RNA sequence: UAGUAGCAGCGAAGAGGGGUGAGAAGCCCCUCCGCCGGAAAGGACCAGGGUUUCCUGGCAACUUCAAUAGGCCAGGAGUUAGCCGGUCCUAAGGCGGGGCCUAAUAGGCACCCGCCGAAAGGGAAACGGGUUAAUAUUCCCGUGCCGCGGGGGUAGGUUCUGCGGCAACGCAGGCCCCGUCCCCGACGCCUCGGGAUAGGGCGGGCGGGACUGCCGUCCCGCUUAACCGUCGAAGGCCGGGGAGUGCCGUAAUGGCGAGAACCGGCCGAAGGCGGGAAUAGCCGGGGGUUUCCCCGGUCCGCCCGACUCCUGGGGCCCGUGAAAAGGGGACGGGGAACGAGCCCCCGCGCCCGUACCGAGAACCGACGCAGGUGCUCCUGGGUGAGAAGCCCAAGGCGGCUCGGGUGACCCCGGGCCAGGGAACUCGGCAAAUUGGCCCCGUAACUUCGGGAGAAGGGGUGCCUGCGGUCUUGGGGUAUACCCCCGGGACCGCAGGUCGCAGUGGCAAGGGGGACCUGACUGUUUAACAAAAACAUAGGUCCCCGCGAGCCCGUAAGGGUGUGUACGGGGGCUGAAUCCUGGCCACUGGCGGUACGUGAACCCCGGGUACAACCGGGCGAAGCGCCGCUGAAGGCCGGGGGUAACUGACCCUCUUAAGGUAGCCAAAUGCCUUGCCGGGUAAGUUCCGGCGUGCAUGAAUGGAUCAACGAGGUCCCCACUGUCCCGGCCCGGGGCCCGGCGAACCCACCUCCAGGUGCACAGUCCUGGGACCCCCGACGGGGCGAGAAGUCCCUAUGGAGCUUCACAGCAGCCUGUCGUUGCGGGUCCGCUUACCCGCCGCAAGGCGGGGACAGCGGCAGGCGGGCUGUUCGGCUGGGGCGGCACA
RNA sequence: GUGAAGCGGGGCGAAAGCCCCGUGGAGGCCCGAAGGGGUUCUGAUGUGCAAAUCGUUCCCAUGACCUGGGGCUAGGGGCAAA
RNA sequence: GUGGGCUGGAAUGCCCCGCCGUAGAGGGUGAUAGCCCCGUAGGCGAAACCGCCCGUGGCGGAGUCCCGGGGUCCCGGAGUACCUCGGCUUAGUUUUGCCGGGGGAACGCGCCGGCCACUGGCCGGCAAGGCUAAGCACGUCCCGAGUCCGAUAGCGCACUAGUACCGUGAGGGAAAGCUGAAAAGAACCCCGGAAGGGGGGUGAAAAGAGCCUGAAACCGGGCGGCUACAGUGGGGCAGGCCCGAA
RNA sequence: UAGGCAAAGCCGCCCGGUGGAUGGCUCGGCUCGGGCGCCGAAGAAGGGCGUGGCAAGCUGCGAUAAGCCCGGGGUAGCCGCAGGCAGGCUUAGAACCCGGGAUCCCCGAAUGGGGCUUCCUGCCGGGGCCGAAUAGGCCCCGGCGCCCCGUAAGGGGCGGGAACGCGGGGAAAGGAAACAUCUUAGUACCCGCAGGAAGGGAAGCCAACAGGGACCCCCUGAGUAGGGGCGACCGAAAGGGGGAUA
């Protein structure tokens, strides 16, 4: 037809969907975990970016968390406000001291954790405003945000860091990783297309496109989408 | 039947009958033996080859039997005795 | 290959079976309705005014 | 097929029963007017869509 | 047309005798000949087909010929299950109801509930022999198994608990009901050790068969199901022991006070063996007669050994290789006086499938079709690296459903060819060469891995002996070594000897140098393009902190997301290495103080007994304006003169700047066979240089070739029928005979010359010729046939794509009306509205935001994302031009 | 067939340290059957065996590999290493 | 009327002679029939089921009915009327109806309409609730008619046609009528392996089940003309051979 | 020289073979007019399968299966299309026609639950069978859809039908000699909902100072007013005459 690939992605086809049946479950904090727990397993999850620890609470509730680097099987973790700020412990942001490296941070209490969930990532506890029950934290991107002090986080940094430094040496390796992730692999460049299939397709000497405005409709909003700038000058202006 | 035998789920056993013929019998593979709930290793006294379900197996004469091994049971008993 | 060589692959598959309600070879086994009378997706009989 | 469902088997049985030319006494009764039957077929030529 | 084409090609084929019969090359039987034999071919079987299966009879029609034959026609018959499958479970997923959405439904689905979803996944339990024309784990005989239920005996129990062992753990381990937990179910790929079995072989024995020129060899049978019991390799574990001058090892990695050596013990495969069971089956020898009875044998000692079965060790993953039913155990609560997982005995197991093909004739392709589906799974001996090829078993076939004669040309496929050796030709196209294994040896360059089988050279048969390294059993003091005996594997030495030729058939790389190009493996236009195109790893930029960004939906809502910046989405570049220059003028994007402009709403004035109506004010985004941005799309000239082409000078124009590093007559250079070298006797191609380069140049990627290449090109050696130049031969078409028996094409049908004519006549004119008929061949003519020319133009004909065309519509942004409530002084606060997430079946609770947001209406902006259209005419054909268009 | 990491021995040094051999079994590695694909002859055929075939010559052949059954995506829409 | 004769296989035809007719609409019967038969004009008819009309019958209501006066008190239909914006529609045009967004009445002393709005007069009415027979559309079906077609026509189908069949499917879809009055459907003999052929029969006629008639193209045979030294078809004239019954 | 005298071949007539035209025929079609008009949970229409002594298709019927019972008409033949071979039924009144009943497999709104095979399967109650048994198992029959009304009992909707009717959503081709407003056209088509008809119907009317008097349908007003790139083209109403009358 004429609808482009980014428009076809939103339909939810099998080649664009995530095979989450390959995973044991969501890696989130259950709503009402408290007390001491035991690290029983550290497992690989297909398509995820870090090893996943299985924590067995003292009252029998078991949940999945991202494993802190240095966490080991048989370890005893503490959950709750009374938990000390040691590695693997799940503490409120309000109780966590400043300068602490946490991960799996909850923006609001009870969502399960949103930020610093990739391997080798972490958030830094910058400050505490207890009079509005907020915690200022720096996310992995360098952005400083306020989060609910009653929310929960884990002390330490996410294990599995350095996974992306090693090159994906063959196309087959990225193929096998894509089959576990949700990516459609591989991707055709826009200018390698014909004009019916992409705005960049067409001419005898095919060319890319200049940036489109932020108000551009779907099917037109490809390439640079309302970019502040492009290239090395843009990076320089950013820094 | 025939695609079920082309799949490798059953064992292909060649046998010579008293009539002098050679035939292929398709037999089930053995079921896995019970494992310890902590270590995952096979439990002693219960690792005989079993080929079908519904066969009652006799557990070793110990508390918790074919659930945990003697090592886990003894260590847990020591911890509970102190605790 | 699209002609005679591809015709040989139409020897073992099927899209439709006989419909229990109308008896035609029009019951879509995967979609689970009849393409002629609409049984399985419409309790009223499927018949359109554009068809003679 | 080796493995059949009963409904398909019964429809095949109906086709087997109907597949036959009219009897010779029927031909004599009709004075050679009724010679063929519409339900007559060959398995290789005309295919049931069972 | 025409009794013409075809009934050849794809590596099988028939012949003699007899019988039946009207009729026999073709049907039936024997003999001979041949083909397959990890299979266009033997065994099994899925889907699909559906009676094609079996028997009897037949030849009007069918089978590319025949027919007494048949997948054909007519008549009749045939498919037997507790244990083989479905049936059960869940997967990816789907359907229904409730609900929510919708003008509405037969449309949608995030929610709740139920169900469906595998004849290759998980998963109860059957095997051997015999029997029919046709079913055979289904029928019969024999021997068993599973589930459910019952009876008797027993161990056990009867307030309470089973017994033994240091332990691993062992042993009949009472009964009923309920709960919970755990485990099995339940899992990849690669690699190497060990153990078996199926199968195969060797020597001897018995029995039977094959051959008769010589020898006496060669072949066949000698089998053992499920089920019961017992044993148990690796591995794991228990007790003793208490080790560092270490000690113990493997195919390999290796192990030990975090407990080794060593001793004893426990759990524990395939499979073995006994029972089953010789009474079966088989080989041989007899008797009877409708398949029954009798007799003998069914053995001894070794060897190989799987792709089948079992087991353990090691390694790899930015890849981690399903779920549930069902089952087992344990841990607890409750109940009775009875009572088992042990032994004996009794009873029940419904429903559907079950024939046959499973394909060079049973499926699909109009066909009894060289295709496709399915070679999907399995297969003995020799040679051999081999599941290669060649030959032969078991088993099957001569039905890729025309036969005979002839031995012209010509065509298709194959063989050889003296001297020369690419002179052929666009081009070494085609063909030829090489070819296995062992030994020697191996360059530039390189990303240090490679290049590499580089290149180049030598050996290769058979026979007679002499040895070695292991392996597998048995016997010797004898577990390794040692000696003897039987079997197996591989390696070597000496001598002799034949040929033209010893990887003798089969099988089986030609090699080297250089340029361009794409890093590589991979993908692509099913049916004219396999590529330098796409992808790729790597690089880089942008939108995004999640109530995000992007996308889908009318909406309810959905995907990315069981996710979270080491992430999702969107562009460009395209391995690595050295690098990636100047420019924000334009086209975009984004940010902004002020100012102009800027729609609806609202406000003010006039008007109107009220309005319409008119004027003004306020004025959002946006535009104007100001900045940032080139790994955004991309651009990169000069004018000159001066001056020892200018190192240097002033600049100016300039759409902003004026092409840097590099590279080049390039797959980019018109002129142009550029100029200079090399190569050839002769070189428009090619290579190395030169460069004011029509019109090279930096992630629009520049330079760049190590490796890789069914890429494009030039050269060298070898090789040769490519060619000088043509010849001979082989199989099939061919020709002739018998049988079957079309099509294309066809106004009628045409000897030649020179004219004429809608300008290229069979038919007209003037001439020249021809006895008529038939066969073969060819392809000059019949502007030969096929196809209402795709090339060109016209039409006030289309379609798709583009945008700076004419319009329009979604989408996004912005203002406004409503939702919008309560206080306090346009501003602050509040929560109940509303929204967002968590818990909860629901009821409702928690937290955050908050009259904002979101949502509906209206209004403005951006808006080829999408819809509809228009892109005139004349014309020495159309187009450019011109207007000869008033 | 080649032989990565890892691992043993031998030779040579005062040492730091080099060389030789073996073991080991990595790889979108190499040659090559099945299997998949579709390059040349611009071969045969081209009213065909066939509305895309056949021969020959070829490319990949441990993986981004080939293949069966079940499932999802539908028309201005799908799917697309394009 | 089945009367007499003729023809004929068989008459309904022909010649002669009778009759009915409220019936001469039409069909069948061995050829053309008012009187042979079915029918037609006309008349009679249902155990059962169904429909319509008429008479009669049983019952209920709070006087709700009719006439006369009094009244000036009470009731009398809302997001409606109306205004504004957007849209679809309409002849509806500064003026049709409606839907959506926003605003939004009065009450009988009131409200609505009278082709732009308002004012006054005059005229006509009482929206925003519900029903209603008859008279009118259609054709699966039933009956009748026809300057309709007549087996390539007429419906795709005169017939074992929505059939055989085609496509995965939505869907698509043919060809195909006729013996004779009566089977009297061909006995019997010879040949043939058989289909079948000859002879011989039935029939008015082979009309022979491959069945009424039976054209042309086409093919075979007979006949007439030409036919191997002469280039073709059409016309006119002359001639050779052949036919020249009506 | 010519004839006897002829090859292959050509022309014309006759006969034959092929073929199925022509003509004649008609239990078929088509048009028009009139009537009549709903069926379904009491399980419909539609489909599958089956059903005949020899029976393949059509027709009919439904395991009681070209059929069973009752009544009326119809008397002597009958066993459909369909002309064969048998054997039967019927005068104790058949066949046949009309009215009323019985039977009425599986699927189908399909309705216990499923349905990738028109078949499979669950729970409850009753019954039967195997069995030593009262266990266990198997089989038969009945009930078990969703949404509603109702106190309950009980009831309603669902699907179908050639066309016609009502409400909603709603194009383009073509025309305008291009084309967008426009038209085509509120059409084709889609969704929903009824009846034998539907819809409409009883003045907040029309008129114009004279008066009509619910509604629908027909003739007219009339291609008039009016709408409209005022182009193509579109297009009333009041009034009058009728059908009918509430
Ligand atoms: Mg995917
Ligand atoms: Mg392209
Ligand atoms: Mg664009
Ligand atoms: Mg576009
Ligand atoms: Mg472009
Ligand atoms: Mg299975
Ligand atoms: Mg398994
Ligand atoms: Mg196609
Ligand atoms: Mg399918
Ligand atoms: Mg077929
Ligand atoms: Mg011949
Ligand atoms: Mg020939
Ligand atoms: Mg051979
Ligand atoms: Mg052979
Ligand atoms: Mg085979
Ligand atoms: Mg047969
Ligand atoms: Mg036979
Ligand atoms: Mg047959
Ligand atoms: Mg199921
Ligand atoms: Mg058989
Ligand atoms: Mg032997
Ligand atoms: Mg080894
Ligand atoms: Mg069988
Ligand atoms: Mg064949
Ligand atoms: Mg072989
Ligand atoms: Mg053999
Ligand atoms: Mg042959
Ligand atoms: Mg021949
Ligand atoms: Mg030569
Ligand atoms: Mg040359
Ligand atoms: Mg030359
Ligand atoms: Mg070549
Ligand atoms: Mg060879
Ligand atoms: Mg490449
Ligand atoms: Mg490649
Ligand atoms: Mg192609
Ligand atoms: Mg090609
Ligand atoms: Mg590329
Ligand atoms: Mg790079
Ligand atoms: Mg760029
Ligand atoms: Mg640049
Ligand atoms: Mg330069
Ligand atoms: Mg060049
Ligand atoms: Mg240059
Ligand atoms: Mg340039
Ligand atoms: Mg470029
Ligand atoms: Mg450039
Ligand atoms: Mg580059
Ligand atoms: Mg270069
Ligand atoms: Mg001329
Ligand atoms: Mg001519
Ligand atoms: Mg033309
Ligand atoms: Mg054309
Ligand atoms: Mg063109
Ligand atoms: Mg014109
Ligand atoms: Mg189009
Ligand atoms: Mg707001
Ligand atoms: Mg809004
Ligand atoms: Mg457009
Ligand atoms: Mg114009
Ligand atoms: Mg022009
Ligand atoms: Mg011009
Ligand atoms: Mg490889
Ligand atoms: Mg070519
Ligand atoms: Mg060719
Ligand atoms: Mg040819
Ligand atoms: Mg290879
Ligand atoms: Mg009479
Ligand atoms: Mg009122
Ligand atoms: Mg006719
Ligand atoms: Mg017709
Ligand atoms: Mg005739
Ligand atoms: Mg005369
Ligand atoms: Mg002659
Ligand atoms: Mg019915
Ligand atoms: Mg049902
Ligand atoms: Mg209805
Ligand atoms: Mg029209
Ligand atoms: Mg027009
Ligand atoms: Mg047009
Ligand atoms: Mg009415
Ligand atoms: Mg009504
Ligand atoms: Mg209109
Ligand atoms: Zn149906």
């Amino acid at each position: 037809g004429k609808r482009i690939l980014v428009q076809r992605r939103g339909r939810g086809g099998s080649q664009f969907r995530s095979p989450s049946w390959k995973r044991d479950g969501p890696v989130r904090y259950p709503p009402n975990i408290s007390g001491r727990g035991i690290v029983v397993e550290i497992l690989h999850e297909p398509g995820l970016n870090a090893p996943v620890a299985k924590i067995r609470m003292e009252n029998g509730v078991e949940f999945f968390n991202y494993a802190a680097e240095g966490l080991y099987v048989g370890q005893v973790i503490q959950v709750g406000p009374d938990a000390p700020p040691a590695v693997g412990n799940v503490l409120p942001l309000g109780k966590i001291p400043e300068g602490t490296m946490v991960f799996n941070v909850e923006k609001r209490f009870g969502d399960g954790g949103k930020f610093a969930r990739s391997g080798g990532t972490y958030a830094l506890v910058i400050g505490q405003r207890p009079e509005e029950n907020k915690t200022i934290v720096r996310l992995p991107s360098g952005r400083v945000i306020e989060v609910d002090a009653r929310g929960r986080a884990t002390i330490g940094i996410v294990a599995g860091g350095g996974r992306v430094e090693k090159p994906f040496v063959k196309a087959g390796k990225k193929y096998h990783r894509a089959r576990a992730k949700s990516w459609k692999y591989p991707t055709v460049r826009g200018k390698a297309m014909s004009p019916y299939a992409h705005p960049h397709g067409g001419g005898s000497h095919q060319k890319g496109g200049t940036p489109v405005p932020k108000t551009a409709p779907p099917g037109q909003k490809v390439g640079f989408i309302g970019s502040r700038c492009t290239g090395r000058g843009c990076v320089r202006a950013r820094a | 039947p025939r695609p079920a035998y082309r799949s490798r789920s059953l064992r292909r056993v060649k046998v010579k009958t008293p009539g002098g013929r050679t035939v292929v019998h398709y037999e089930k593979r053995a079921k896995g033996v019970p494992k310890c709930a902590v270590t995952g290793q096979p439990l002693g006294g219960m690792n005989s080859k079993v080929y079908r379900f519904g066969i009652s197996t006799r557990a070793p004469s110990r508390p918790y039997g074919g659930v945990v091994s003697h090592k886990v049971l003894a260590r847990a008993i020591r911890y509970a005795v102190r605790r | 290959m699209k002609g005679t060589p591809s015709m040989g692959k139409h020897n073992k598959g099927k899209t439709h079976i006989r419909c229990p309600r109308c008896g035609r070879h029009s019951y879509n086994v995967t979609k689970k309705y009849c393409a002629s009378c609409g049984w399985g997706r419409s309790k009223r009989w499927r018949r359109y005014n554009w068809a003679k | 097929a080796r493995n059949k469902p009963l409904g398909k088997k019964l429809r095949l049985a109906a086709a087997l029963n109907s597949n036959r030319n009219p009897p010779l006494w029927v031909i004599a009764k009709t004075k050679r007017r009724v010679t063929r039957s519409p339900a007559r077929r060959h398995w290789r030529r005309q295919k049931l869509k069972a």
